[PDB]
């Protein structure tokens, strides 16, 4: 009810901070281009049904908007406008030659079927093709998408445009112009924050301690990568529960075992809960899972040297200074998880060129540029008494405004 | 055919024990057949057990032996098998939690595809059968590998298929034709909240079952105070 | 009270009334395109300030979608919407290629400036020039929007597309391809409705005792034109009250240089009989003073034969069902004023032709149309034993409907 | 397995007569732009089935292509490519700013369904969405097409080019920017040949006895021509027989009893065959009905002064010549049929102009276009002793050759 | 006997050892787009030849098809379609963005002057102008067909598109866009397949007996590049017969000026053994002389451990199968010649991005390209126990296949 209430203060105060006058404000709290569309789509019964879709583009200075498309019944115009303002916050984070944009239509499409589902997309590509392309707005997977789904709307633009346009579209398969690392992607972005993060405090990587809650995707690529580099995971968590080791883990043996969903606990096995998961002695903690599990009770709890918030919002206002008093360092979700987002980059820099690179090239360059941004972030966040998440706001909200001002918007 | 006994004493005992519940004083109530009132078709079904030329196992102390794993998809080339063949899911439990059968539904994979039957019927149960083997076969024909039977959308007119009964039927059914290999069997039925329904489900066919009433009876107990345990863990 | 509830609410009666299922409701209830854009503006003191401008397109099965433009501070989403619907229904009774449009702007230009409001059609053209033009959607004046404006919107478009398009946007001047008849456009249309109604009935243009609650601008225009043939009987509603009663007898041409700001044509001092007389045994009636004058309780007072609706919402529908059962013949003014609608059709073809027009083609045309819709309107309303309002919905909903389902939509 | 052949042959010898080298025939012969595509269409049964599809553009010098799509299952290259000649020499003869152009696919519509027939016109445009356009190519329907059909090819291209192009394909319904007219535009430039022919032969319309093989919608509206102007219809023929009267027909209670097949004969009575009612004596006879139906030994026993092919092809060689020795005026099928194409023109320029004509109109415009056609075959005719059929297919090629050789081509 | 035909089998029984619907071939089989055109050119003595044209587009679900232009009098539609099949086999092989097109002209260059040459070159552009672009249709050169061709080509095109447009056409000299190594493409790439194929087998490149059927410019250029590591044993079809038989023996380095027209390398009357010499134990086999030299009779005949085809159609099924069944390495033409099309697809990369890269930058990526292109074939071929043509064919159909049951084709 309050999340583009929340976006706008953020913003406020970012630019406060840098010293930018309200006319910046003013522009920028609100995106300059939001459609909204009926679709007429024909079910499996026969029958007509009306959807309802938004895209909203926050802002075009630096280059094209670049955004996401959910298929959730709860989707509204507030909430897809604050996602655009937080998709242009990550990519100027990031420094992407991006803006801001957010896709969503009002729909379930767990009573959805494959065939509607497809023609959803097709329908909800045709009503905003008006205002999308490569050159102007790039939309991505978010809920209840994937790669079928980019697949679909990327044949409807190519359907309209006359010619195949791999780059409209990112999320799309290999074969399709994806490229690789599209799974690795957030977990490799919260590897490479924690190194940094353990090198800025002196903690060396071989023999730290590192907890996980959630051990999803993110979750076991996230461990595996702390296990190569040497780094001991002395606790995982999934659905069921938790395990702990100060020794470590096995991290082979239990992706091996990993199932689809993740599942690696025993069943006549006691397990350990989040809970207390959270207040293990460690020096790395990364909650990749739901949100709102610190609070002010577990925050005095947390023994954690560094905190990194792979999953969305997974503090809270007064876990957060809490943690700020205590010293520890909290790395930000806004920066942790933009993996996905440089991925998706790469995607449309590899479409536009027509060349496409390999793993351990994807890998670099995301080292190369995540690096970049946490060093920017931290020497900010150093420079001026304040918080990293207050610093990466800063930061994302500086090159829309500078490019704004410089193209005379403003 | 919730009842409060049902609750109080078998998903409440679940939650705090992690075990299903113990008892005393065997069945002395009549069976189902001659029951005046109305039973369920698993009350039915009796298990049996291994007495004589084989033995029963201890599933506690030889976990070593024992293994919940499932595999949901199409069966590869079995006498030429490669890599497709382990193109597919695998679960460590059978049982399925909402957000993972939403999951599920939602996979759209082009070689993962699934397809959703409603088992409800009005006057003719053999013609409900037979509607929900022609919509399995239309779904295998179109690709699909997973067949949804959903107790859901049901009302005064439209009363839910036994769950039983049309698991056994559609895996007879697939079997004859020789289609089984090619799709696995999901149940979102009210009608399952007891190890004997899952357990027959599964022996009967069923590769997953969903009980979303059972959740929900969970969640407003949580809501109304009793179960301080979050609807997660629960 | 809602408008755009209303608004649905007459769109799902006239559909049941014609026999067609609840999707085509749900398809034309509400905008397929609604594009909310901010426009950021330099104002004359150096400062920068951003607009808020709205564009709706309701329907474009039948053709590119026609709309005014407004420039006021309280235009909502919802009125933008309900004025496409209604711009739709005007099209489709005119039997027009044309769909629904409307388009407005959040600003007040009595305080703006020259250069301020033309900066701001020029942005405001900017922001909607990707789903506008001579083949998706043609703008056009409204009130606080007049020649100079569409112009400049005009140039600004024609600059993006780097060649002429007058047809783009239609109230231009003449020098730009504008079309005689602009002006008188409203009121020749109510005269040929007159003339129609009375042509239908067993009246004739020669006594035409004539009743008006106009003398502004519309209604002294029309009370000039009827002089000619018919008489007078009383004027009401002059700004004053009843300062004009002849009561059987006619006035004299007065309309050479004469305005309602200063007395109303010879004299503010004249006696007054009262602000509401109306009743009386006349044979004309043009009703336009304010919104909702007729009710229940004065629905059978008036003793008129004929009425035409010269205003907006002048009749309730108690009083239209009162007059329909007394069988007096009550003309819409959704049907009355659709001359400017007409005019401004006219004047896009004529840019699409390259040849232009001259009064007497213009005035001839607007005559064969608007009596063919009145002829069709009428012998649908006896057909159907329904009131002529309803018939003028169901018309103009008819066309869109089965477009719609020709092209496949529903 | 010939038609490519004749028609080749036919357009070699008015070639040959018109005095132009061989080159010309060497472009002429076949078209320039031939495209064949494969259009996958997912079926009701889930399945997908790719057809065939062929596009064939003659020329274009004179201007756009104007063709016909048709669906049958016995559809070919070669077929495409003769009836493209056709329509091109039918442009040429009505003085039309066409070329040639013919659409196929290879299917069975008895099959399929009304969504299959939706998805494979859908395909099909998309297929040669790259070649067509309201400047390129203009489709019309033909065997198996109608309006619904072409409404389908409309809303394709529409949705492809992101703005509505009505003029891109003709046979339109009304609702979408059809023209009146469309289904009398054959009857109607049957009876004008009628009337042209029978001033030439000095045969007063008057009195004058016509017969009709055939009461389809051509033959019953041709017949209700020839009432009104006041020729006494001798003879009509259904597909159960026909009837006799040398004082007339009472052509208004027929068509008042025609049902939507045409049939008009008792169930009880007796009726005439085909063979002896073209037999019958008459001044005008009409054959708008199977073809291959006058031969050698038909020809002597015709009493007919003025025969018509309001079909295609139903007098053979023989028939012609024999006809020809008995001083028998014989109008073709490619001057006599081409209202159809005249209308579908008036269509496309409607469209363009964006103002839509009324039945008067079109009539009037057909009849100088016809009567000027009509007058400059029947000139070339007298002029050079050849046969009507020869002087029309010269007047369908001079016109072609002189744009190519003008433009460079040749 | 059928090219056509053959494709066609070849691709049946690659989808079904992958495993796919018969609808996957259906649409596979034939391209889903081949226009015919007819090219007006005017001849240096003043008159006017009509040419015949054709272009064939296989598949553009993967990306934009490629496909060279051969000017030969023998050039049909059904070789047009087989060329791009292979040409789309080629490009899912290594892995590009592309797919299968192709293009032909009945003419003889050898007849055919420079200025009718360009012409005729321009027309064809002219022509197929619609449905080609750097987005849809990439040219690239055949035989009879060089850089001087290809560059009037791009010159037309871009006076249509008005703009530049190096990266439309391939095959360009450097100071229009071209790239480095195409001369060497084949070559390079033989070496390398041959290479490869050593290090997976335990053969080194210090002795590697090497025995050629070719010495003429590739066959020459593959033993010269061999000559610096490896030996030499026996040279056969030379033009005139086995005139060199070291058996044993090296030959010195004879690439500055050398060419069969006069002699080999030294002398046409040195002594001659015979025209087929074979057999010999070596551990390179290059056969590159003629189509179809390995037969039934002397597949095992033949002593060499690795053979690597560089000439089309250089063994049959039957030699194929026996070599598998020795367990003889057999490297597929469709994979030893992709060089070209590698090289190709690195000109396009370079005109898209604006960057052009130096011969190592070339080499090196062609050297990556095929070795992972050899290792997954071999990899493939191991798992399915198939033979490396079979694997070949279905590694390229997989990417088309896959990338349309995506996009929904089927």
């Amino acid at each position: 009810l309050d999340v583009l209430k929340s976006t706008q203060t953020v913003i406020h105060k970012a630019l406060e901070k840098l010293g930018y006058p309200e006319e910046v404000y003013e522009l920028l709290k609100e995106p300059m281009r939001l459609l909204t569309v009926k679709i007429p789509v024909r079910m499996d019964d026969g029958s007509v049904k009306i959807f309802t879709g938004y895209r909203a583009q926050h802002n075009d200075s630096v280059g094209p908007t670049k955004g996401g498309i959910r298929f959730h019944p709860n989707v509204t115009e507030k909430e897809v406008k604050a996602l655009s303002i937080w998709m242009s916050l990550k990519c100027g984070i990031i420094d992407l030659p991006y803006g801001g944009g957010k896709g969503g239509i009002v729909c379930d499409p767990r009573d959805m079927s494959f065939r509607e589902l497809e023609r959803l997309s097709r329908g909800y590509v045709r009503a905003i093709s008006q205002i999308v392309g490569p050159t102007k707005d790039v939309p991505a997977p978010d809920v209840f998408t994937n790669s079928q789904i980019m697949a679909w709307m990327m044949d409807e633009y190519s359907r309209i445009d006359e010619f195949n346009s791999p780059g409209f579209i990112t999320g799309k398969p290999l074969v399709l112009g994806g490229s690789h690392g599209r799974e690795s992607a957030t977990a490799k972005g919260v590897t490479i924050c924690i190194k940094e993060a353990a090198k800025k405090r002196g903690i060396d990587i071989k023999g730290a301690r590192v907890v996980v809650q959630g051990f999803g995707n993110a979750g076991s690529y996230l461990a595996k990568f702390m296990h190569d580099a040497g780094a001991k995971v002395v606790g995982i968590s999934d659905a069921y529960g938790g395990l702990y080791d100060p020794e470590g883990l096995d991290i082979d043996y239990l992706l091996d075992r990993r199932d689809s969903f993740g599942t690696v606990t025993k069943l006549f096995n006691d397990t350990i809960t989040n809970q207390e998961l959270l207040e293990l002695d460690c020096d790395i903690l990364v909650p990749a899972a739901i949100e709102n599990q610190i609070t002010e009770e577990n925050a005095h709890n947390i023994r954690a040297k560094i905190v990194v918030e792979a999953a969305n919002g997974p503090t809270t206002l007064e876990g957060t200074k809490i943690l700020s008093d205590r010293d520890i360092l909290l790395v930000p979700d806004v920066l942790a998880s933009a993996g996905g987002v440089t991925v998706s980059y790469f995607e449309w820099v590899q479409n536009n060129q027509g060349f496409y690179w390999s793993e351990e090239e994807v890998e670099e360059k995301l080292e190369k540029m995540m690096v970049k941004s946490f060093n920017n972030i931290y020497e900010m966040a150093n420079n001026r008494r304040i918080d990293m998440r207050l610093a990466a706001y800063m930061v994302g909200v500086r090159k829309m405004a500078e490019a704004s001002r410089f193209r005379g918007w403003i | 055919g919730y009842t409060y006994e049902d609750i109080q004493k078998y998903l409440i005992p679940v939650i705090k024990e992690g075990k299903d519940p113990l008892g005393s004083m065997g069945n002395d109530a009549p069976l189902a057949v001659l029951s005046d009132r109305a039973q369920s078709l698993f009350n039915y079904f009796k298990q049996l057990f291994a007495q004589v030329t084989n033995p029963p196992i201890d599933a506690i102390r030889e976990q070593l032996v024992t293994s919940t794993m499932t595999w949901l998809g199409a069966e590869g080339d079995l006498l030429h098998p490669s890599e497709r063949n382990v193109r597919r899911i695998k679960l460590y439990t059978p049982v399925l939690s909402n957000e993972q059968f939403y999951a599920l539904k939602t996979i759209v994979h082009p070689d993962l595809k699934s397809q959703k039957i409603d088992v409800l019927f009005s006057e003719d149960l053999e013609r409900g059968l037979k509607d929900m083997f022609t919509q399995a076969e239309k779904a295998i024909s179109q690709g699909v590998s997973l067949l949804i039977l959903s107790d859901k959308k049901m009302n005064e007119r439209l009363t839910p298929i036994p769950p039983l009964l049309a698991v056994s039927a559609l895996h007879q059914h697939l079997i004859r034709k020789g289609l089984r290999t090619k799709v696995s069997i999901i149940v979102e039925s009210g009608e399952a909240r007891e190890v004997h329904h899952f357990a027959a489900l599964i022996g009967y066919g069923a590769d997953a079952i969903n009980p979303y009433l059972a959740y929900a009876t969970y969640k407003q107990e949580i809501d109304e105070g009793r179960l301080d345990i979050s609807y997660e863990e629960a």
